[PDB]
RNA sequence: GAAUGCUAUAAUAGC
RNA sequence: UAUACCUCUGCUUCUGCUAUU
RNA sequence: AGUAGUAACAAGAG
């Protein structure tokens, strides 16, 4: 980075202005799509043998049909009775 | 929240039902370009490719140069490679377990479905068994 | 000492599964000392590997004079059962 | 022994331009690739379970014999002896901020050698190579 | 074909223990049966030399209670087992380990033995394998035209030397009887392609896992492979 | 007058 | 019911990926 | 009560 900054700094045209955008991307995971990653492997492995083009293709294919497990669930309680119970994710729509 | 948001940024995309899982699939790719600065998942394949073509022109042969090494590595890569990844989801018990155990439980289970590719020791023939295991009409596994 | 929360739950079972693999490995390491240092390679059986090594060990232990006839007979007899 | 049979000069206060370079952290008895190094250790500790005799086997026959003769009458666990040799045959080579000192026997003391704004003259002990000289 | 031939002649021991030696080198037993037969004969010839050759507690050779042979069959045993055995023997008796993997070892002679089977001349094939070894192993070459070429110090007795040359010609005749002798004569070469074929399920998942404006994966592949998206 | 590329149970960084 | 004023447990009540290696 | 803070602990188990 020290080397990169130095070159891109000195390469600035005389009279011009060099500006650095301290940058962050929002919803990086939520927005980045598997099918685009599939395209990338296909385009990158263009010269590779047909088996290895396919081998790579699988990982993005699994991620484009992937299923998210919802973890433990939600805990419901009565303050009066002093009772608590974990509602498992399968039984989420078991209660109104 | 993640599950909602992921679909909140893809909702204007192509929605369909998977005839494999039966799941509600949403596809934003090649979708309508954004009207505002709310997060957008609607990436355009052509633009992704053009970007990579420029990258390949700027870095000639890099793609095949990498692909070669990545491929030659895979051929040398053994199965035990998978036994160095902390807690991994084990499908036999549907709980997280140590990478080393999660694998063992999969190898033991595969053998019962006549899948011994593991035994060859290379990663490729074990991986072959994983994408074959999807074709099995029923999958058997030990449970104590 | 290992967290023994496991002793209360039905996961107990796994300790036996472990203490089995442990036995098989620990003994394999007594046959091949290099196993601790470098990953052993082979698509053949662990039993096959251990058998052949011990079979040689016994023969060379006898022919060298580290082992006696009475012991060698026992060695080849016991290995014979496998 | 190096730290003990060393001589310390003067500290100097002034600007030091430290440069981030891939240096050797620990002096080796003899440098080999991990593959070659591993095959040597096998010949020293676990002769029977060595595998295919390689050219390397002959190239370090002096080192193998020397080490085998030196570790002969010990009761320490082979696995420790194995990593102790690996430590002084396999190279620990990592990026560090250095300034006019690259020799391993200097790099090991790098923390005491300088900071951004000061410098410490330090002469280690034992021996120094004519190649490094 | 050779597939049905080897089943009749050789026992399941020699069949499998050759297929493992072939498997270790990563070559298909069915797609190269010429290479299978070569190793099968190579293995069967070696076992016949050690079959009844036993040693007593004094240290003398005799023909067959007792569980200690005169020879050590290295050919057949998996690489890492074979090498352990080869190194174990060398270091014990106190001789240098040969750089190439040996076939047999004589406990009375205290020397390694290299066995070879050749289509042409046994005398010519002796000098061919003399370039690599030199005097590391005591060669013992044979061929199908009743021709033997052993080392100056040959431990193989006259009664033993026959059994080899009998089985060498008996099988060679059995190949000429079934008209499969011609299969081994012709040159056989094939590079074992690292094939990784997709099932039906995973192939379907890939087809539904495509960007919008595509029928199936084939379509997406050809698009990325062919068309130019500049502008 | 240069190199030698790796591969922890800690901590940090980003997701 | 009971043994139980007993017995067992104190990250195992789901802790990921990539880098610094 | 309190800790704490988008959900828990304020013992769990045979
Ligand atoms: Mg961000």
């Amino acid at each position: 980075l020290s080397n990169a900054v130095a070159k891109m700094l000195s390469n600035c045209p005389p009279g011009g202005i060099s500006m650095t955008v301290t940058g962050d991307n929002t919803k990086w995971n939520e927005c980045l799509n598997p099918r685009i990653f599939l395209a990338m492997t296909e385009r990158i492995t263009r010269d590779s043998p047909i088996w290895f083009r396919d081998f790579c293709s699988i990982a993005p294919v699994l991620f484009s049909n992937k299923i998210a497990r919802l973890g433990k669930g939600f805990m419901i309680t009565s303050k009066t009775k002093r009772l608590k119970a974990q509602i498992p994710c399968p039984d989420l729509f078991s209660i109104p | 929240d993640t599950v909602i948001r992921t679909h909140e940024y893809s909702n204007k995309g192509k929605q369909y039902i998977s005839d494999v899982t039966g799941c509600t699939m949403v596809d934003p790719t090649n979708g309508p370009l954004p009207e505002d600065n709310e997060p957008s998942a609607y990436a355009q394949l052509d633009c992704v490719l053009e970007a990579l073509d420029r990258m390949d022109e700027e870095h000639p042969g890099l793609f095949q140069a990498a692909s070669q090494n990545a491929m030659e590595t895979l051929m040398v890569t053994t199965v035990d490679k998978l036994t160095q990844g902390r807690q991994t989801f084990d499908w036999t018990v549907c709980r997280n377990q140590p990478a080393a155990t999660a694998l063992n439980t999969t190898i033991t289970s595969f053998r019962l479905n006549d899948l011994n590719g593991a035994d060859k020791g290379g990663l490729i023939p074990f991986c072959q068994d994983i994408i074959d295991s999807l074709d099995r009409p029923e999958m058997t596994f030990f449970s104590v | 000492k290992r967290n023994r929360s496991i002793l209360n739950t039905d996961q107990r079972n796994m300790i036996l599964e472990e203490q089995c693999y442990a036995k098989c490995c620990n003994l394999f390491e007594a046959c091949f000392n290099s196993a601790s240092y470098r990953k052993p390679v082979g698509q053949h059986s662990m039993l096959e590997a251990m058998a052949h090594r011990l079979r040689m060990d016994a023969r060379l232990d006898y022919e060298s004079g580290r082992m006696s006839k009475d012991d060698f007979e026992k060695a080849m007899a016991h290995l014979g059962e496998i | 022994m190096r730290l003990d049979n060393a001589t310390w000069g003067r500290i100097t206060f002034g600007p030091v331009e430290r440069v981030r370079k891939r240096v050797l952290l620990n002096p080796l008895t003899k440098e080999m690739p991990p593959d070659e190094a591993s095959n040597v250790i096998m010949e020293i500790l676990f002769p029977k379970e060595a595998g295919i005799p390689r050219e390397s086997t002959w190239i370090h026959r002096e080192l193998i014999k020397e080490k085998r003769e030196k570790l002969k009458g010990t009761m320490i666990t082979p696995i420790v002896l194995a990593y102790m040799l690996e430590r002084e045959l396999v190279a620990r080579r990592r990026f560090l901020p250095v300034a006019g000192a690259t020799s391993a026997e200097f790099i090991e003391m790098l923390h005491c050698l300088q900071g951004e704004n000061w410098r410490q003259i330090y002469h280690p002990g034992g021996n120094k190579l004519t190649e490094s000289r | 074909s050779m597939d049905t031939f080897i089943t009749r002649n050789f026992q399941t021991t020699i069949i499998q223990k050759a297929k493992n030696t072939m498997a270790e080198f990563s070559e298909d037993p069915e797609l190269q049966p010429a290479m299978l037969f070569n190793i099968c004969v190579h293995l069967e010839v070696c076992y016949v030399i050690s079959d009844m050759n036993f040693l007593d507690e004094e240290g003398k050779a005799y023909t067959a209670q007792n569980l200690r042979p005169q020879y050590e069959v290295i050919e057949g045993m998996p690489r890492t087992i074979a090498w352990m055995v080869q190194r174990s023997l060398a270091q014990e008796h106190g001789i240098e380990t040969p750089k190439y993997l040996a076939d047999l070892f004589d406990y009375k002679t205290k020397r390694f033995i290299e066995v070879g089977i050749t289509k042409g001349l046994a005398d010519d094939y002796f000098w061919k394998k003399k370039e690599k070894l030199g005097n590391s192993m005591e060669l013992m070459i044979f061929s199908y035209n009743q021709d033997y070429s052993l080392s100056n110090e040959s431990s193989l007795d006259e009664e033993g030397k026959g059994r080899v040359l009998s089985r060498l010609t008996e099988l060679q005749a059995e190949l000429s009887l079934k008209n499969l002798w011609q299969v081994l004569i012709g040159e056989e070469d094939v590079e074992k392609g690292i094939d990784f074929k997709l099932g039906q399920t995973i192939s379907r998942l890939r087809d539904i896992s495509v960007p919008a404006g595509f029928s199936n994966f084939e379509g997406m592949r050809s698009y990325i492979d062919n068309i130019d998206p500049k502008g």
